[PDB]
């Protein structure tokens, strides 16, 4: 009733928290899902009504909002500022939480690890095995899992 | 503060806080009453260190010198709970008496 | 045409529907090379904007009542700028001191 | 008998009372100041005076409103035990839960 | 504008079939025995 | 300025300016070691997608 | 120009650099890129 604890000493402390932001653009087309080429199955596909439509028509949409949750926390600032080309921070003493641009990509040590150790299995990005057509390179060979 | 850092389909924060790591025990008044006058420090509480009285803040130890100008008037004796009685120096009256 | 290069672009390829190859062209003309498959119909320009329509990937098209965008061959000495690889708005320069 | 089972909580109805009671008793003997880093000791007249200094209300006028504060405090948690006691309507959000 | 085009798609709905061969609940119910009404029926009450 | 911003003298700052540094300069080298050694909270990104 | 002043970060508003205006902490050999100069006491000449 008298006395409180003062501190002597303190850390200066630094969290790390993960956090996501978005999806890939991920798209099913309903109608070559269940009938492909089958011209009697389509047929009997418009007999759902719009069903499969809304179907293809919800899934455009969220493509749609997962560029938008990205930008929403990146393009905040959309002007392209460099690194300090001076690191007098005083009696501090950091780059490391900076891009390396010697690196293929401007990325961190802390973003090297971010990176490499984040593998995201996405069709299209991983290609056919057998092939179907178009070469390997890029975008070039179709890739529509089964 | 903190840094972004960027991660596939996400961001990672590094998140800068001051967090304590030692606290010690000191013995504190809310104010000082001085002639009446309730003096209350302009920021942070009175604490003894067994002899004199000094004002820092909860969150470091910084004895300051108790003066009149580091103070205000609020209350009086009887208004305020668990003031001690003690001097709060006049930094104007030496130079001038 | 999503997820193919622009050297096979062909709806039906060595065959058709029972309209001509396209589907009333046999050409397609304005033949793009993105990184979402190969757009035709557009050609990219030097010009770029922070986006207008996006395609994906840093892709993007505008169409500002330039007497068809998405449907015209590339300029960047007149206005015909229709589709690049969108920008990360300007640098503004700054330097720590 | 429909194939319809039950999963028990890790942490109990009891287990969370303690850790109620731990959040009780550090606001109490050490402010909010038990949240991060080692617990500073602070009393409760002391806690008050940062809380109110803090909306912008000085020390002088909770020291000089000490017993009729206490009163109103003391008066509105009886308040609430006395109406969960009254109806156990109050608890409203809780029962649409079950 | 997803208010009445979530109305006029549930309206739009009711020219599905779902598998039956008639879409039009009034004419089953008036012009359609049992041994094709209930089957018509089982299909449009699941896909409806 | 983010020292008085949180209560805490900017005179701390400047006494204790080698004790400041060091524990940020460190921290940074075991992000990227429990990064490495942990990735496990990297799930939050992968599962995601 | 050659003078000091005391000025906000979000509006450039220059005031004198007083003894009141200002505090004394730790020393200047703490303190990276001190600059030595005169700061005023209104009071001081008052004294004599």
């Amino acid at each position: 009733n008298n006395s409180i604890a003062i501190p002597t000493n303190f850390t200066i402390s630094v969290t790390t928290e993960i956090l996501p932001v978005s999806m890939t653009k991920t798209s099913v087309d309903c109608t070559m899902y269940i009938c492909g080429d089958s011209t009697e199955c389509s047929n009997l596909l418009l007999q759902y009504g719009s069903f499969c439509t809304q179907l293809n028509r919800a899934l455009t949409g969220i493509a749609v909002e997962q560029d938008k949750n990205t930008q929403e926390v990146f393009a905040q600032v959309k002007q392209i500022y460099k690194t300090p080309p001076i690191k007098d921070f005083g009696g501090f003493n950091f780059s490391q939480i900076l891009p390396d641009p010697s690196k293929p990509s401007k990325r961190s040590p802390i973003e090297d690890l971010l990176f490499n150790k984040v593998t995201l299995a996405d069709a299209g990005f991983i290609k056919q095995y057998g092939d179907c057509l178009g070469d390997i390179a890029a975008r070039d060979l179709i890739c529509a899992q089964k | 503060m903190s840094f972004p850092q960027s991660a596939p389909h996400g961001v990672v924060f590094l998140h800068v806080t001051y967090v304590p790591a030692q606290e010690k025990n000191f013995t504190t008044a809310p104010a000082i009453c001085h002639d009446g006058k309730a003096h209350f420090p302009r920021e942070g509480v009175f604490v003894s260190n067994g002899t004199h009285w000094f004002v820092t803040q909860r969150n470091f130890y910084e004895p300051q010198i108790i003066t009149t100008d580091n103070t205000f008037v609020s209350g009086n004796c009887d208004v305020v709970i668990g003031i001690v009685n003690n001097t709060v120096y006049d930094p104007l009256q030496p130079e001038l008496d | 045409y999503q997820d193919v290069n622009c050297t096979e672009v062909p709806v039906a390829i060595h065959a058709d529907q029972l309209t001509p190859t396209w589907r009333v062209y046999s050409t397609g003309s304005n033949v793009f090379q993105t990184r979402a498959g190969c757009l035709i119909g557009a050609e990219h320009v030097n010009n770029s904007y922070e986006c207008d329509i996006p395609i994906g990937a840093g892709i993007c098209a505008s169409y500002q009542t330039q007497t068809n965008s998405p449907r015209a061959a590339a300029s960047v000495a007149s206005q015909s700028i229709i589709a690049y690889t969108m920008s990360l708005g300007a640098e503004n320069s700054v330097a720590y001191s | 008998f429909n194939g319809l089972t039950v999963l028990p909580p890790l942490l109990t109805d009891e287990m969370i009372a303690q850790y109620t009671s731990a959040l009780l008793a550090g606001t109490i003997t050490s402010g909010w100041t038990f949240g991060a880093g080692p617990a500073l000791q602070i009393p409760f007249p002391m806690q008050m005076a940062y809380r109110f200094n803090g909306i912008g209300v000085t020390q002088n006028v909770l020291y000089e409103n000490q017993k009729l504060i206490a009163n109103q405090f003391n008066s509105a948690i009886g308040k609430i035990q006395d109406s969960l006691s009254s109806t156990p309507s109050a608890l409203g959000k809780l029962q649409d839960v079950v | 504008n997803q208010n009445a085009q979530a109305l006029n798609t549930l309206v739009k709905q009711l020219s599905s079939n779902f598998g039956a061969i008639s879409s039009v609940l009034n004419d089953i119910l008036s012009r359609l025995d049992p041994p094709e009404a209930e089957v018509q029926i089982d299909r449009l009450i699941t896909g409806r």
